[PDB]
């Protein structure tokens, strides 16, 4: 039985830095092999993937977030059976917040469905910035009605980020 | 969605093992668009295939693209695809709308056996798949 | 890889004629990020589908093929022919950094896609190295 979750959010949010962290914990026997299609400034620039065991697999994406990759984000979306949106904290970054959760709602619409239909989880990342915004600014504007769980998280230092898998993955089975 | 168990992915099997015979490739794989590994056989000659799902997100991701360029262009697709390295080489092709048949070979096997045997594998998959749905 | 002026205009130049040449729709060369460094178009050809979004997928599908290639060994595979109904699409590496890709209906004869884009490539592959 076979699960896919993507990673998805505004660019440099800190998507691949989530699977890098579980990848570098996950042990030897649990896990495959990081594939990552990155530039050589490491940006993600059409996917990475993760599988791993938590029978049943998961396998991990993340997609690239700059706007002008949305034919490839688009790809990577398909059959989706849960998402984690990796929102920045940082000031200068909400609106991308907020563009990327409009960009997920219209590629999610094309395969007919909607922010309903998948579990998601908000992980508000780069908890560390020391201009970081409040948790509740970042979720408000990209969760208005705060339909989604939440989790913090410094992915550069693995703080809720198998939290926020385990939330993922613990919705995309209540989901069967 | 398509769950292959029971005896559609006791004939799954079959057809990747009769292929891997009638053409001489080292591996068969029926992997969903999703990039899921659906069924794998290897040519017990061969050595050990490269990590199987590294090829199969791999393979799945080229296909997603292309057949995105396709759309793109107005055609619903565009045919069965050979890529040919020097000496390794992989035959994708679609079972169904929602599968492709992969197989990799190498020097020894004969190109026109890959495309042939490969295009009857790929239509006996897709038969199967469809009674998987 | 940023072309500009006089290398500019020598990738333009070597994409009009390959388009005449060829009897292609539109010809673009694109660095492997999927930017578009030039296009042109046939005067005759229809507007064409949106071209970022092409070269997105373009650069997105070679960054993929190009990462199976290594995988079994290969330093890379063939040039690549997509050949739906009436549409089709051709594309090259046009040298390490940069990828040509012509579109082209079925009144473009394959031997001469085939033919002028291979050498369109190599064309490019020095401009853009001489970029340099
Ligand atoms: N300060 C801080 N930086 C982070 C955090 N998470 C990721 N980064 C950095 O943000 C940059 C982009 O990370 P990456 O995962 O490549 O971004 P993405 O894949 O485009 O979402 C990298 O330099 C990461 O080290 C965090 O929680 N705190
Ligand atoms: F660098 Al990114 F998504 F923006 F991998
Ligand atoms: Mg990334
Ligand atoms: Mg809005
Ligand atoms: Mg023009």
């Amino acid at each position: 039985i076979n699960f896919k979750i993507v990673y998805y959010g505004p660019g440099l949010s800190g998507k691949t830095t989530n699977l890098k962290w579980i990848y570098s914990k996950v042990p030897e026997g649990r896990k495959g092999e990081m594939v990552s299609l990155a530039t050589e400034d490491e940006r993600t620039l059409f996917f990475d993937f993760l599988p791993l065991d938590i029978k049943t697999r998961f396998h991990l994406y993340t997609v690239p977030g700059q706007v002008f990759y949305n034919a490839s984000r688009k790809l990577i979306l398909r059959g989706v059976d849960g998402i984690v949106f990796v929102a920045d904290s940082a000031p200068n970054r909400l609106r991308a917040n907020a563009e990327s959760m409009r960009n997920m709602r219209e590629n999610l619409a094309e395969y007919g469905l909607t922010l309903d239909d998948v579990p998601i989880v908000i992980q508000v990342n780069k908890r560390d910035l020391p201009d970081a915004l409040p948790v509740e600014m970042v979720r408000a504007v990209v969760d208005p009605e705060g339909k989604f769980p939440v989790l913090e998280a410094v992915a550069t230092e693995g703080k809720g980020v198998f939290e926020t898998l385990k939330e993922v993955s613990r919705l995309v089975l209540a989901r069967v | 969605s398509l769950v292959l168990y029971g005896a559609p992915y006791a004939a799954a099997v079959e057809v990747l093992e009769e292929t891997l015979r009638e053409t001489g490739a080292r591996y068969a794989l029926l992997i969903d668009r999703k990039g899921f590994v659906l069924a794998h056989k290897e040519a017990l000659w061969a050595p050990k295939p490269p990590p199987l799902d590294t090829l199969a997100t791999l393979v799945a991701s080229n296909a997603a693209a292309t057949q995105a360029l396709a759309k793109l262009l107005g055609e619903a697709r565009f045919q069965e695809e050979v890529h040919q390295g020097e000496r390794m080489g992989l035959y994708v092709d679609e079972a169904g709308e929602h599968a492709l048949l992969v197989l990799v070979f190498d020097e020894t096997a004969p190109l026109g056996k890959v495309k042939l045997h490969g295009k009857a594998a790929a239509a006996a998959l897709a038969a199967i798949a469809e009674e998987a749905l």
